[PDB]
RNA sequence: AGCUGCUCCCUAGCAUGCUACUACCG
RNA sequence: GCGGUAGUAGCAUGCUAGGGAGCAG
């Protein structure tokens, strides 16, 4: 399960990444500790707080669309 | 001042789906992804620079070095070397960086056009009579990895590696291409080389054990002295095309470019205090020097510093007072004694150099006795002349010689059955072939139709599993089968739908058969 | 690499000398180069000889050797003719279809732009070919626009008057704005943010925006953008419902919305729903009556400038909650009582050329007439709106085409909307003129109305027609009719209640020297629309087609709301007007 | 490849050298039957090769050009697909912590700043509605990011500091509703 | 290759050829006419073969020259462009002071490293906390290199200039934290 | 944006070499 | 009937050049 965790951290990194966030050199600097931190993890509940706390970044902008980009 | 960042690889989803297909990475399992791509922040180049203040002055004890230098020329008397015309210079890949500030008109191609065969030719005979500062860039590299320290090269001038090819190619393309000596750059693992080098460094050793280590920050903690006589080293073979001014010269704008050169890190200008700039023509000989003197160094304390009053056999005791005469009591090289003590050490300590790397199979009777190097001198050595203390977790010590080296360049050793004998094959770490499976650059995968060669490569180096007793790990190789047949089979019917006929021969079904793999690692060189 | 035009089987050969460089489809693409002038072939790499020194461009004396595309006299022993069975090398060779007539598209690519008769093979044809002359037209009027000199002003005279000057051999563009100037002001480094401005003879006169000091070197050029490629059709597919799809009837009626109400439910009863809006009955109102008809439907308020957007805006700011409105417009002045850049809005206000990629419960599209094809189109790119108004009227004002020369293109063939408005008919109609009296609404009711049009309250018998000959005297971009200017004032000066109407001009540099004569306000004809005065008056100048045609003069003579002003020089429409004539002093 | 104009030429020469050999007619005369279809063969396999060859090339041409199409679409959309992707994982990982914020950020609640994980530190959450309300707050425990927050400080849309206990469904259309919320982590 | 003086030999020899096969005289004809196709290939043969090597050899040589003319055209251009970047930036440097300290040397040689501090008339620092900040360039004048220097334009990581007054203790971790502040010479 | 070493795949060329067919001469 | 030579096609080996990709220090 942490497999999956570590591969949508990258994902969402790239996404974060290309949404152009590293123009304020803070928010780059604390998102690239936690995904390094979510890549290390040895084990699976703290990779899921850090989870959380990474994709607030990303739902904290209004860039990504969400009720569209959600179709199911 | 310019911040740059490291950006995350990107994710091939399609990969990971299949491996998940085929009941891979399940909890509790003993492949698992370990190798990502790491992200840095903005201030990584500079925080990666500030790492050579672990690069302290050092003085060495000269007495010493004059006998270890001896011993290691010695070690270097089957090569042949000297100056070679503009001409005759070998060059891969002109299309490479020019350094700073040549960079920002064009790359390698343009300046080693534009210079006639006479102008560089000019130039290297000016150079043996003048001084040429230069300005050094400082790059970082992209790669995957296990640990998130970023990795930082140095792309050193053109006007620097293009003298210095002409100076030193000739001995540099005579170490690459000999067979069976020490050094062990440009023997490859395939074909049945490994398993030579393995019965090389096992020659005629009595009770034999494996010893191995490899360097912490080898590039930063190297002091200057020894930096000094890896370039004389290298430069002693010119006694007849050069002159005694000139080669001091030479030496000199080496010390200029790879020893003290203003690094250009960031947006300005720097001192680089010692230490070797990893990117610069010689690194990855004068680094085999180094380690050789190393273990020399290492020899002669252990012998010299024994109680010789308990050893019993008589001629290593005169070995011993010898040793300490031609050392301390004595001013001029002896080369009867070096003979000696060079015949020694290739009797009782066997080696195997690549680029710091390296592997040793001493007799262990002697060194249970200090008679040669045990791996306990080595840290005293590392520690008084290097200044770097070496843990004990990250040298290796094996016993059993049917199994090899615990690792030697990133790739352990197994003893297999290939048809009527026995054979040591390199395997990898599964672990790092999934994850160079998962995770690219943005079309280099991420849809491997496009590509599909560099599958056929990663399953040409991840062959060796499939004899693994662990069975997790040979269905990494077949899972790779498997997704090689799948990629081809959905191109053919994908160009077929966009088209009206399918690929009219192909001959492509020996890439999804173990017959083709099988053959890059048996003993008849079809290149 | 796309699917072609014609065919929309995949292919990655471009038509390289065409305007826009479509893609063609390989046999297809074959059919358009050997019956055309475009010879020029670009792939995912173009087909041109790639030896050095080269410079032919025509696909079929190219060859293929190797890995690359050569000509006769430039290959190696092992060649491949491209240009071979009829069919050029490119990719889906055989997951192609070609197309058996391909010389509409051949006159549609080989097509200057210059007669009527190129609008109607662009109309005529369906919908890909169509889009693709509206952009290949929209394109090559650009294109043109800046090949005529710059606008340089060496000299300042005094207020709203400037000398300018121009380039050397290119000409000038017309002296009305029509074609709007954009100067920026020029430093030792670059040219930078002057405006948008309009000039009109005085000695010269400009116009400009808001207000600026112009002094000497500051040019003026006809500023381009790039037109990019349309996606959408200009109508969606229609589809007559069973009930009212998607929205919520409403409970109570206004007495103002009952004639609207009416014509309402077929309007959510179907996809999109056509119009016969004539000038001044309440097309806005119309329009409004929507969102009072459906509180809870979110409408987007769309035409082809912000100030037509504005008469919608007019009658927002009165029964549309302000809290609910939002008027967008991109980094020029108009209305903006309502908050910018709020996409995520109930009542949405903007210009066809602004609005973002957004959905619609129901669209309301003011002044179709101006709208070609081009943003007939551009509109369902940017919404996918569930229901679908177009509010304008083929039988009104069309945008001005700089490139049509010969020949006066039909009413009907404006663009695709237009065009079933006279075949199939329109779905809507208001029979209240909430402006005109009976002399105007009874007479353009049988010009072009089919007689549909009736009186609102009474016959004011304020409309004069006159009978008069004169002489016409041209200038570069103008026309001014000196005999009626002398009739003018010698008709308003026994009747002193007649200086209050505004001077209406087919060609505005005519008013111009009016205005001086007399002082009355200006009106330009091909932009008089929206705009309407009780007392306003007209001089015919000119008989021809630019100006007193049958439908370009229903615009001028419905601005007046109980008595207009126009000597009739022709005698085409005086005859049929039913004016009252006197005596010529 | 029989449909090439020689075939005939050489079934021709074919049948005769098979009339002549079940004849055994004479030495010399079949010898012409050698000099005229060993030369019959020679226009054949010399016409025959590099039209396969030709046909090989042109096949790896265009599977090439078909490449360089796909690699050049495939980086001209990478922001759309990363997304969808992303969010195509997410919904696999079924998680409830994520699922919360993820609903909550689609009717409005986005966070305007890093979700602390500490004990400590605020959090600060947009409220546009009053229905929004109604599900996380409940009286001075806010539930977000499945966790429990404790409510402090409220405040409208002009910086006007609201009571909590004030707002309620009457008086709901009476605050500028873009209610941001200061809580702490439990 | 039909320009050659082989294409008409050929001509005429299959011409007669054919018209004695259409006549069919004699067999020693048949051999005679056979002779004359049997020698007038081999004119043919390295009339028309050897000469589709020659054209093959000029067009290498002709690519060839071409090539090399570009890499010397190239040449032309960077040797253009390095002069003239070494005659824009020595114009910024030759100021008095250089001159100066230059004169003072016993041999007219310095080292590199005292230039730019004895000479450089603008200061660039780098600080990574408010810590080492209040330490070096405390106020609005600080003295580094035995010199007077006065803080000008203080700027953060995102490059946005950033006023003297809101670096305090309690406001210091709500800004980008490499602040380079830059100073002039002051006399 | 570095210096190497090894390996796989595609193409082009020269030369070498082999085989097969045709022609001339002895 | 043999050899030699000159052409044509095919096949193999190797050397050089160009392009793509992977691994180790
Ligand atoms: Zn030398
Ligand atoms: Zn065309
Ligand atoms: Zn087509
Ligand atoms: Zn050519």
């Amino acid at each position: 399960k942490m497999s999956d965790v570590k591969c949508t951290s990258v994902v969402l990194l790239s996404v974060l990444q290309q949404l152009r966030v590293e123009s304020s050199s803070k928010l780059w600097a604390q998102c690239v500790q936690l995904h390094n931190d979510i890549l290390l993890a040895k084990d699976t509940t703290e990779a899921f707080e850090k989870m959380v706390s990474l994709l607030s970044v990303l739902l904290s902008m209004q860039g990504a669309v969400d009720i569209n980009k959600l179709c199911e | 001042v310019a911040f740059q960042t490291v950006k995350p690889g990107n994710f091939n989803k399609d990969f990971y789906d299949f491996a998940v297909s085929k009941g891979f990475f399940k909890e509790g399992s003993s492949v698992e992804l370990k190798h990502f791509f790491f992200a840095q922040d903005g201030n990584a180049a500079i925080s990666d620079y500030d790492y050579y203040r672990y690069n302290l002055p050092t003085m060495c004890d000269i007495r010493q070095l004059l006998f270890v230098v001896e011993v290691v020329d010695k070690y270097f008397d089957c090569y042949d070397g000297g100056c070679i015309n503009a001409n005759q210079v070998i060059v891969n890949n002109l299309d490479k960086s020019a350094g700073f500030p040549f960079n920002k008109w064009g790359k390698a191609r343009l300046y080693y056009d534009s210079m006639s065969y006479e102008d560089q030719d000019a130039l290297f005979a000016y150079t043996k009579r003048n001084v040429i500062p230069t300005i050094t860039q400082m790059n970082l590299k992209y790669a995957i990895s296990a640990k998130n320290r970023a990795r930082t090269v140095a792309g050193v001038s053109i006007c620097s590696t293009m003298t210095n090819r002409q100076f030193h190619q000739k001995l540099l393309k005579s170490i690459a291409a000999t067979r069976g000596a020490t050094v062990v750059i440009g023997t490859s693992k395939f074909y049945g080389g490994w398993h030579n080098m393995l019965k090389t460094v096992y020659s005629d050793v009595e009770n034999p054990h494996l010893m191995g280590w490899d360097y912490p920050k080898c590039d930063r903690a190297m002091p200057n002295m020894l930096r000094i006589m890896a370039s004389l080293v290298l430069a002693r073979k010119h006694t007849t095309c050069c002159s005694l001014s000139h080669r001091f010269y030479r030496l000199a704008n080496e010390c200029a470019q790879v020893l003290s050169e203003m690094v250009m890190c960031g947006g300005s200008l720097y001192v680089k205090p010692g230490g070797t700039s990893s990117g610069d023509a010689t690194t990855a000989y004068a680094n085999s020097v180094f380690n050789i003197c190393q273990a020399v160094t290492a020899n002669v304390n252990a012998l010299l510093s024994t109680d010789g009053n308990k050893i019993a056999d008589k001629y290593v005791r005169n070995l011993q007072h010898r040793l300490y005469e031609c050392l301390y009591r004595n001013r001029d090289v002896d080369t009867d004694f070096v003979n000696e003590f060079y015949a020694y050490l290739r009797k009782h300590f066997s080696m195997m150099i690549l680029s710091d790397d390296a592997v040793v199979c001493f007799n262990s009777t002697y060194a249970s006795q200090g008679l040669v190097a045990s791996i306990k001198n080595f840290k005293s050595v590392l520690y008084y002349q290097n200044n770097v203390f070496m843990s004990e977790a990250k040298c290796w010590t094996e016993t059993d010689l049917t199994k090899g080296p615990h690792e030697f360049c990133s790739q352990h050793t197994m003893l297999v059955k290939q048809g009527d004998d026995y054979v040591y094959l390199p395997y990898p770490d599964p672990s790092r072939i999934l994850g160079a499976g998962c995770f690219v650059d943005d079309i280099v995968k991420t849809d491997g139709t496009l590509m599909i060669e560099r599958f056929v490569s990663l399953a040409i180096d991840a062959y060796p599993l499939t004899k693994h007793p662990n069975q997790e790990y040979a269905d990494v190789f077949h899972l790779y089968l498997q997704y090689i047949r799948k990629l081809h089979d959905e191109l053919t019917g994908h160009m077929l739908d966009m088209y009206s006929v399918m690929l009219t021969n192909n001959n492509t079904s020996r890439y999804w058969e173990p017959e083709f793999y099988e053959a890059m690692y048996t003993p008849h060189t079809v290149l | 690499v796309g699917a072609c035009v014609l065919c929309n089987s995949q292919t990655s050969l471009r038509c390289g000398a065409c305007i826009r460089r479509p893609f063609l489809c390989c046999k297809c693409c074959y059919d358009h180069v050997i019956s055309t002038s475009h010879k020029l072939v670009l792939s995912v790499n173009p087909y041109v000889c790639n030896a050095p020194g080269c410079d032919v461009t025509d696909v079929t004396q190219l060859y293929l050797g190797g890995m690359s595309y050569y000509c006769k006299s430039h290959k190696p022993p092992i060649s491949f003719p491209l240009c071979a069975n009829g069919q050029v090398f490119g990719l889906y060779k055989n997951t192609c279809v070609g197309s058996d007539n391909v010389t509409d598209f051949n006159a549609i690519a080989t097509c200057d732009w210059t007669n009527a008769g190129d609008y109607i093979l662009a109309n005529t044809c369906t919908e890909r070919l169509k889009l693709f002359a509206a952009e290949t037209l929209k394109a090559t009027e650009e294109t043109f626009k800046l090949s005529y000199g710059i606008a340089t002003v060496r000299e300042v005279l005094s207020d709203r008057e400037l000398h300018l000057s121009w380039e050397v051999g290119k000409p000038r563009p017309p002296l009305n704005r029509n074609y709007v100037f954009t100067g920026y002001r020029v430093t030792k480094n670059s040219k930078v943010q002057i405006g948008e401005y309009t000039f009109e003879k005085g000695a010269v006169v400009y116009r400009g925006t808001t207000t600026y000091k112009l002094n000497v070197g500051d040019y003026f050029v006809l500023t381009s953008h790039t037109v990019m490629p349309l996606s959408a059709p200009t109508l969606v597919p229609q589809e007559h419902y069973v009930r009212i799809t998607g929205l919520y009837p409403t409970l109570n009626i206004s007495d103002e919305f009952s004639s609207n109400v009416a014509n309402y439910q077929k309007v959510g009863m179907q996809k999109y729903s056509t119009l016969q809006g004539p000038p001044g009955t309440g097309k806005s109102h119309f329009a409004i009556g929507l969102a009072l008809y459906y509180p809870s439907a979110r409408i987007v308020y769309t035409a082809c400038s912000h100030a037509a957007v504005d008469a919608l805006c007019e009658k927002a700011l009165k029964y549309l909650p302000i809290d609910k409105c939002s008027r967008i417009i991109p980094a020029v002045e108009c209305f903006d009582k309502f908050k910018v850049n709020s996409t995520l809005e109930q009542y949405v206000f903007c210009t066809v050329n602004a609005l973002p990629e957004t959905t619609a419960d129901i669209v309301v599209f003011d002044e179709i007439s101006m709208a070609t094809n081009y943003d007939l189109s551009v509109v369902n790119a940017r919404l996918r709106a569930k229901h679908y108004v177009y509010i304008g009227d083929p039988a009104q004002l069309p945008a001005p085409r700089t490139l049509l020369t010969k020949g006066t293109l039909e009413p009907e063939y404006f663009n695709s909307v237009c065009r079933l408005m006279k075949t199939i008919g329109p779905d809507m109609f208001l029979g209240t003129c909430r402006r005109c009296p009976a002399e105007i609404v009874d007479t353009v009711s049988a010009l072009v109305y089919d007689n549909k049009l009736k009186a609102h309250k009474d016959k004011s018998a304020q409309c004069f027609k006159m009978f008069y000959k004169g002489v016409i005297t041209h200038d570069v971009s103008s026309a001014i009719n000196r005999p009626q200017i002398g009739v003018v004032r010698e008709f308003l000066t026994r009747n002193p209640a007649w200086r209050k109407a505004v001077f209406i001009s087919p060609y505005n540099s005519q008013n111009a020297v009016a205005s001086k004569i007399l002082g009355l306000p200006t009106q330009t004809v091909d932009s008089s629309q929206g705009s309407e005065y009780d007392y306003v008056i007209f001089t015919q100048t000119t008989e021809t087609a630019h100006s007193c045609n049958v439908n370009r003069f229903n615009v001028a003579i419905t601005r007046a709301k109980v008595g207009i002003l126009c000597i009739m020089s022709d005698r085409d429409l005086y005859d049929k007007l039913q004016f009252t004539s006197l005596e010529i002093p | 490849f029989s449909s090439l104009p020689s075939y005939a030429a050489f079934a021709t020469a074919q049948e005769a050298y098979e009339q002549a050999v079940a004849n055994g007619d004479s030495e010399v005369v079949l010898k012409k039957l050698k000099k005229s279809l060993n030369v019959a063969k020679s226009e054949f396999d010399r016409d025959a090769a590099m039209q396969r060859k030709l046909e090989k090339m042109a096949d790896q041409a265009m599977t090439q050009m078909y490449k360089q199409a796909r690699s050049e679409d495939k980086r001209a959309k990478v922001t759309s697909a990363m997304q969808t992707m992303l969010f195509t994982m997410l919904r696999k990982l079924d998680n409830d912590a994520l699922n919360n914020i993820i609903n909550n950020a689609r009717d409005g609640c986005v966070p305007l700043n890093i979700i602390p994980l500490t004990t400590a530190a605020k959090l600060m959450v947009v409220i546009p509605d009053y229905n929004t309300y109604k599900n996380t707050c409940d009286g001075t425990t806010f539930t977000y990011a499945s966790a429990l927050w404790e409510i402090q400080q409220v405040v409208d849309a002009d910086s006007k500091i609201v009571q909590l206990s004030e707002i309620s469904m009457d008086n709901s259309p009476n605050l500028a509703w873009p209610l941001i919320v200061t809580a702490l982590r439990a």
